[PDB]
C-alpha cells in the first residue's frame, strides 16, 4: 500500500465537474477555478490514463452537491469557499456528437465491425483513438488471441469490409472476473495497432460520469448489423432502433429473468409482444443522450428470443467497469 | 314540444304505480347490481313521491321538473342503487369515476330527472351480488361483508364464450420450471395458451398469459380478457381473474378448472351510513311526454268541451286520432263501453264518461 498521499482523479455529472480525492477528509471535493490554466489540465487528463489527450477547460457554478471545496504531484489546499464563486470542469477528448430503415453516414461513429477469418463475428464501441469496447464472451478460447481480430470503422456494408483492409488488432483485455455460465461482467477492451483518423464518420462515444441521474425508463437507443430472427443471417446494413431502460426489481421479478441479473447487469427493451429490438449484437453499443452528449451506457451481453413478450435484453453495466478502464489504459 | 290534444279523456280507476314503495323496499342493491322497474298505465303524485321518500335533491336534465305536474306519459323508467360515501362525486353528470365507468352510466341524452335520497339505518339489508356469468361460472360465489358495505367495481373485463382461465395438464407436466396451474375445460372451451422457452442454460421455462395479471398486463394484446367500460343499460361485464391463481399446481383430469377467492380482482367497497341513515340513487328516464296513460295527479284536469262539427284532433282513453265529433241520442249508441268500434275501421264513436253524452267520429 505505497500510496503517496491517496487515490486519483475523476470527472462528476452530465457538466464534468473536476473532483478530487482527500486524503485528510476522505472524500471527493470539487477544484476551484483560482489559480488553474491548461497546462494544469493536462496533469489530469493524463492521470486518468487519456494520455496526450485534451479538449477544454473552464468555470462554473457548482452543481455537485458539494460543501467544502478543495496521487502525485498533489497540490493540497483544502478551503470552505472558492474565491471567484467558480469550480472548474474539463473534457479531455471530443466525444458524444454524431449527425444533428437505415443508418445513414455519421448517425453513429463510434460503431464498429470486429471479423475474424474474413466474417463479421461481434460489435464494439470506440473510446480513444485506439481502444474499443466489447464483450468478454466475444473473446473466450480460442479467440483469445489477438491475432485473429481485425476491425472495421466508418462503413457501413458488410459487403464493403475487403480482406486485408481492416485495423490489426494489437492486445485484446477479458474481465478479470468473468464467468462464461452466469455472463457475470460480460466486458472486453481491445487495442489497435494503429491509430483510427477522426472525421465525419468516425468519432469516438463519452464514457459515462458518476452522478448520471439516469431516469427510471431513460429513453436509449442500440445499433448494429443484426438480424430480424434469432437465426437468421448477418444484415447487409446497419440499423439502429429505440430501447427504454426497464428497472432491475421488475427484471429480476419471477415473470421475467427470475434471480438473474445481478448488480454487473441492466435490463433495456420492452415487455410488451411484437417490438423488433434485434438490431444489435454482441458487445455493440447501447447508448443514451443527455446535456447534448451521447454516453455509453452498455455492451449487449444476452437475451432470449426477438421479439417475444417477457423477454428484454441485458446488457454490461458500463458505469460500474469505469475504474477498470480507466486502469488499464493507464497502464500502457 | 309536441302538443296535448284539443280533446283528451283519461281512463278512469287505474290503480296507483306506488313509486314510492318500491323505492322504499328495505332489500337495498348496490351499483354493482342496479335494479330497474317500468311504470304504466297508473297514477302518480310527484308532490307526494317526493315526500314519502325523504328527498335530499331533485333535479331534471334536458326538462324542467314543472313541466311534469298535470302531464301524461307513455311510461318512466327506474333505476337505483346504494351509494359509497366515498363515491358520490362520481354521480355527477359527465364525471369518468369508478361508478360510471364499471357500474352504472347515466344516459345523458335523454329525458331524465336524478333523485338522492335515504332511509333509517337499522331497517336496511344491502343486497350484493355478482351479474357476471363468466366469473360465476369459473368459481365466484358470494360476498362475506357486513350489513351496511356496498360492493362497487373498478375494472370490469370481457371474454368470448369459449374462455377458459386454466393451463393444459399436458403442456404444464412438461415444464421445467415456471410451471402454471392446470386443470380440464370444459368442453367447448379452449385452454389459456402458454408457451416453453429457452435462456441461457435453461430449457423447458414456460410462460403462460395474462402476467401478472390482467390489470397490470405487461401484453395486452394475447390476454382474452378485454378492458371495456359500461355503456347505457348494461351491468359489469367482470371482475379481472389472476390465471395463476386458476387450477392446481400437476393438476390433471379429476379436477375441474375453478378459480380461487382471492383471484377475483379489482373491486371494493365502502359503508353507505352517515348520521344513522344510509345514502341512496335513483334514475327517472321519461317517454313519450303528452301521450299514453302514465298520468300525473299533481293538478286538477280541465273539463275541455267536446268540440262539434270541427275537425278536431283527440286522445281518447290511450287511442289518439284525428276527425270530427257529432253528439247523438243514446238509442244510437249500439254498445256499453266508452269506445265505439269498427270491424276494422277502428273509432267510429265513443261515450264520455264525465258527461255520458254520446258521439260519433266521422273523419275530416
Ligand atoms: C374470440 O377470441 C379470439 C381470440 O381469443 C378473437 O380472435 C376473436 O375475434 C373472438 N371472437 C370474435 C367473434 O371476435
Ligand atoms: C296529489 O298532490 C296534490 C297536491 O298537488 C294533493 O292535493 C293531492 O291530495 C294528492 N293526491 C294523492 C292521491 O296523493
Amino acid at each position: 500500500g505505497g500510496e503517496d498521499e491517496n487515490r486519483c482523479v475523476r470527472l462528476y455529472g452530465p457538466n464534468f465537474i473536476l473532483q478530487v480525492y482527500s486524503s485528510q477528509r476522505k472524500s471527493w471535493h470539487p477544484v476551484c477555478q483560482d489559480d488553474w490554466n491548461e497546462n494544469y489540465g493536462r496533469a489530469a487528463c493524463r492521470d486518468m490514463g487519456y494520455k496526450n489527450n485534451f479538449y477544454s477547460s473552464q468555470g462554473i457554478v457548482d452543481d455537485s452537491g458539494s460543501t467544502s471545496f478543495m496521487d502525485i504531484y498533489k497540490k493540497l489546499y483544502h478551503s470552505d469557499a472558492c474565491s471567484s464563486k467558480a469550480v472548474v470542469s474539463l473534457r479531455c477528448i471530443a466525444c458524444g456528437v454524431n449527425l444533428n430503415e437505415s443508418a445513414l453516414p455519421g448517425a453513429w461513429p463510434w460503431q464498429v465491425s470486429l471479423h475474424v477469418q474474413n466474417v463479421h463475428v461481434c460489435g464494439g464501441s470506440i473510446i480513444t483513438p485506439e481502444w474499443i469496447v466489447t464483450a468478454a464472451h466475444c473473446v473466450e478460447k480460442p479467440l483469445n488471441n489477438p491475432w485473429h481480430w481485425t476491425a472495421f470503422a466508418g462503413i457501413l456494408r458488410q459487403s464493403f469490409m475487403f480482406y486485408g483492409a481492416g485495423y490489426q488488432v494489437e492486445k485484446v483485455i477479458s474481465h478479470p472476473n468473468y464467468d462464461s455460465k452466469t455472463k457475470n461482467n460480460d466486458i472486453a477492451l481491445m487495442k489497435l495497432q494503429k491509430p483510427l483518423t477522426f472525421n465525419d464518420l468516425v468519432k469516438p462515444v463519452c464514457l459515462p460520469n458518476p452522478g448520471m441521474m439516469l431516469q427510471p425508463e431513460q429513453l436509449c437507443w442500440i445499433s448494429g448489423w443484426g438480424a430480424t430472427e434469432e437465426k437468421g443471417k448477418t444484415s447487409e446494413v446497419l440499423n439502429a432502433a429505440k430501447v427504454l431502460l426497464i428497472e432491475t426489481q421488475r427484471c429480476n421479478s419471477r415473470y421475467v429473468y427470475d434471480n438473474l441479473i445481478t448488480p454487473a447487469m441492466i435490463c433495456a427493451g420492452f415487455l410488451q409482444g411484437n417490438v423488433d429490438s434485434c438490431q444489435g449484437d454482441s458487445g455493440g453499443p447501447l447508448v443514451t443522450s443527455k446535456n447534448n452528449i451521447w454516453w455509453l451506457i452498455g455492451d449487449t451481453s444476452w437475451g432470449s428470443g426477438c421479439a417475444k413478450a417477457y423477454r428484454p435484453g441485458v446488457y454490461g453495466n458500463v458505469m460500474v467497469f469505469t475504474d477498470w478502464i480507466y486502469r488499464q489504459m493507464r497502464a500502457d | 314540444v309536441k302538443p296535448v290534444a284539443t280533446v283528451h279523456r283519461r281512463i278512469p280507476d287505474l290503480p296507483d304505480c306506488d313509486i314510492d314503495k318500491w323505492l322504499n323496499n328495505f332489500n337495498v342493491p348496490s351499483p354493482l347490481n342496479w335494479e330497474r322497474k317500468i311504470f304504466s298505465n297508473c297514477n302518480f303524485n310527484l308532490s307526494t313521491l317526493l315526500r314519502l321518500v325523504h328527498t335530499d335533491s331533485f333535479s331534471c336534465n334536458n326538462f324542467d321538473e314543472s313541466k311534469i305536474y298535470g302531464s301524461c306519459f307513455k311510461s318512466i323508467v327506474l333505476d337505483k342503487f346504494a351509494i359509497p360515501n366515498s363515491r358520490r362525486s362520481d354521480l355527477q353528470l359527465g364525471s369518468s369515476g369508478f361508478l360510471q365507468s364499471s357500474n352504472y352510466k347515466i344516459d345523458t341524452t335523454s329525458s331524465s330527472c336524478q333523485l338522492y335520497y335515504s332511509l333509517p339505518a337499522i331497517n336496511v339489508t344491502i343486497n350484493n351480488y355478482n351479474p357476471s356469468s363468466w366469473n360465476r361460472r369459473y368459481g365466484f360465489n358470494n360476498f362475506n361483508l357486513s350489513s351496511h358495505s356496498v360492493v362497487y367495481s373498478r375494472y370490469c373485463f370481457s371474454v368470448n364464450n369459449t374462455f377458459c382461465p386454466c393451463a393444459k395438464p399436458s403442456f404444464a407436466s412438461s415444464c421445467k420450471s415456471h410451471k402454471p396451474p392446470s386443470a380440464s375445460c370444459p368442453i367447448g372451451t379452449n385452454y389459456r395458451s402458454c408457451e416453453s422457452t429457452t435462456v441461457l442454460d435453461h430449457t423447458d421455462w414456460c410462460r403462460c398469459s395474462c402476467l401478472p395479471d390482467p390489470i397490470t398486463a405487461y401484453d395486452p394484446r394475447s390476454c382474452s380478457q378485454k378492458k371495456s367500460l359500461v355503456g347505457v343499460g348494461e351491468h359489469c361485464a367482470g371482475f379481472g381473474v389472476d390465471e395463476e391463481k386458476c387450477g392446481v399446481l400437476d393438476g390433471s383430469y379429476n379436477v375441474s378448472c375453478l378459480c380461487s377467492t382471492d383471484a377475483f380482482l379489482g373491486w371494493s367497497y365502502d359503508t353507505c351510513v352517515s348520521n344513522n341513515r344510509c345514502n341512496i340513487f335513483s334514475n327517472f328516464i321519461l317517454n313519450g311526454i303528452n301521450s299514453g296513460t302514465t298520468c300525473s295527479n299533481d293538478l286538477l284536469q280541465p273539463n275541455t268541451e267536446v268540440f262539434t262539427d270541427v275537425c278536431v284532433d283527440y286522445d281518447l282513453y290511450g287511442i289518439t286520432g284525428q276527425g270530427i265529433f257529432k253528439e247523438v241520442s243514446a238509442v244510437y249508441y249500439n254498445s256499453w263501453q266508452n269506445l265505439l268500434y269498427d270491424s276494422n275501421g277502428n273509432i267510429i264513436g265513443f261515450k264520455d264518461f264525465v258527461t255520458n253524452k254520446t258521439y260519433n267520429i266521422f273523419p275530416c
